């Protein structure tokens, strides 16, 4: 799951599993900016999809 | 002659919108070339797409060309000149790739040109 | 009038950088650039009018009082030709002071003129 | 009525050469030191490179004259003289043949005058 | 290199310098408030790392 | 929110490097431009003089 698109990019140019993405934030993002991205990623470990969480910043 | 009580105001303000554009289209290179496009405001895109197919539109083939262009040439009246670059300022033909803008002549040979590109 | 005028411009000349990032109004200096743009549009002048010295005293006059602030810098040109119109139609005693005296008029009766004229200009 | 072909392999060297002489005789110089008449030079020699008509019996005679830069400045001195002279000009660059690719004409500045006159009929196509 | 083309790159230097500054005071402005941003969310943080610790364990 | 302080400091410190190195090329390219500027005029009025001097 990646945030920010030279990171897309980066993973779409090395041909990698990339499922999630934003792709475009404000400057002083609000909590409500990433709610529903951050409310898939946690159901995703709840819905059996994968059993672990690393992130990386 | 390049004055509004020659040419008429028409002309002359569509000739001196040109030479605004293409003099800041000429400042923003430096840059460019230093810092990329991504880094430009929306304005300064806008204004280096439709520099860059002005300056293409300016070109044109000639009759006597034809050994080294290998098409015929063509004649462009002053009033279909004057509306072509009008309507390119205007952003009429943004969408037209910029390829499609060389060596032409009239307005509606940029068209044509593009769809046999597969516009 | 003259300082005010050369004090805008060069702080509008050491800002121009900044133009670009103006767009997402980053900060509050962005009333200098407004002030800029507009100097840089009163000072431009077309061929072989000269402009009487009283009615070049008002005009800048009025654009440093920031009587010009809220009329879009594409206007700026009309607004001048229609308030040097609404100048010789009524302001001919401010005309006729500056002129005899060398000297501005009463800052009151400048303000209620530039007032009247603005109320009555048309914004394109 | 034949066909010729000539190669200079240097003009350069020959105004080099010209230049010592006008010096030697006390000719006042111009330009970096050349004569006057460094153009009319070149100029007489390669106007008589021509293709004759078929009254005169249709023989043609055909240049190819050389020219060496200093890093590159197409725009000095001789280069432009010569230039100004020819039907065409091909422009080889250091940078171009590193890059790899070679014989490094660089398409941009190079033309030729004659152009499509001078081909087959498919070549042209 | 000729006048004109040395000229020309100090022109196009001046140009670009101008530019990065302006991009340097830019960020640095939008760093603090990125900094104040950050500071104004550690209360929430507290108190929400103080509930799970209390719960969970 | 890390990430975004992180990324704006990241953006000020490479802006300002990239200034300072400008600063310093515009320098050494000025200087360059002086040096250049006086071998021309020397190369003229020497060029000026030999001819006026070969009559």
């Amino acid at each position: 799951i990646v945030i920010g698109r030279v990171g897309l990019s980066f993973f779409r140019k090395r041909n990698m599993p990339v499922i999630l993405d934003i792709t475009r934030l404000p400057d002083q993002p609000s909590f409500a900016d990433i709610k529903e991205i951050a409310r898939k990623t946690v159901g995703l470990f709840a819905d059996g999809t994968f059993d672990e969480l690393y992130m990386y910043y | 002659a390049l004055a509004p009580e020659i040419v008429g105001e028409e002309h002359y303000q569509v000739a001196r919108k040109v030479q605004q554009t293409l003099q800041r289209y000429k400042e923003l290179q430096d840059i460019i070339a230093i810092l990329g496009m991504d880094e430009l405001s929306d304005e300064d895109k806008l204004v280096v797409h439709r520099a860059r197919r002005i300056q293409f539109f300016l070109s044109q083939n000639f009759h006597v060309a034809e050994q080294f262009t290998g098409q015929p040439g063509s004649y462009v009246p002053v009033k279909e000149t004057v509306r072509g670059f009008k309507e390119i300022l205007e952003g009429k033909y943004d969408h037209l790739p910029e390829d499609a803008f060389r060596l032409v002549g009239r307005i509606e040979e940029v068209v044509e040109k593009a769809k046999a590109m597969g516009v | 009038v003259a300082g005010t005028l050369r004090l805008d411009l060069a702080a509008y000349r050491e800002l121009e950088a900044f133009a670009q990032f103006g767009s997402d109004l980053d900060k509050a200096t962005q009333a200098k650039l407004a002030r800029g743009a507009r100097t840089v549009e009163v000072l431009k002048q077309d061929l072989h009018q000269p402009i009487p010295v009283e009615k070049q005293v008002l005009i800048i006059y009025a654009l440093t009082r920031g009587f010009l602030d809220d009329i879009p810098v594409e206007d700026v040109r009309r607004f001048e030709k229609e308030f040097y119109l609404f100048l010789d139609q009524n302001g001919q005693h401010l005309l006729e002071h500056i002129r005899t005296t060398k000297d501005l008029p009463n800052e009151d009766d400048l303000n209620k003129a530039i007032e009247a004229f603005k109320k009555t200009f048309v914004v394109s | 009525g034949k066909h010729v072909l000539v190669v200079y392999d240097d003009l350069s060297k020959q105004a080099a050469a010209y230049r010592e002489l006008s010096l030697l005789l006390r000719r006042p110089p111009g330009r970096e030191a050349y004569p006057g008449d460094i153009f009319y030079l070149h100029s007489r020699l390669l106007e008589r490179a021509a293709k004759l008509s078929d009254a005169k019996g249709g023989g043609s005679l055909t240049a190819l004259p050389f020219v060496e830069t200093q890093a590159g400045d197409i725009s000095a001195y001789i280069p432009t003289n010569v230039i100004s002279i020819t039907d065409g000009q091909i422009f080889l660059q250091s940078d171009l043949f590193f890059s790899g690719v070679r014989p490094a004409i660089n398409a941009g500045l190079s033309v030729s005058r004659v152009g499509g006159a001078a081909q087959i009929k498919a070549m042209k196509k | 290199a000729s006048l004109r083309d040395i000229k020309t790159r100090i022109n196009a230097t001046k140009k670009t310098s101008q530019i990065t500054k302006a991009m340097e005071m830019v960020s640095t402005s939008k760093l603090n408030r990125a900094e104040q941003n950050a500071k104004s969310f550690v209360p929430y943080m507290e108190k929400i790392q103080e509930v799970v610790a209390n719960v969970a364990l | 929110l890390d990430a975004k302080a992180s990324e704006h400091a990241a953006r000020m410190t490479a802006m300002k490097n990239a200034t300072d190195n400008a600063n310093e090329l515009i320098r050494t390219l000025t200087l360059s431009y002086n040096r250049a500027r006086q071998a021309a005029i020397t190369q003229e009025i020497t060029e000026i003089v030999a001819g006026a001097n070969a009559l």
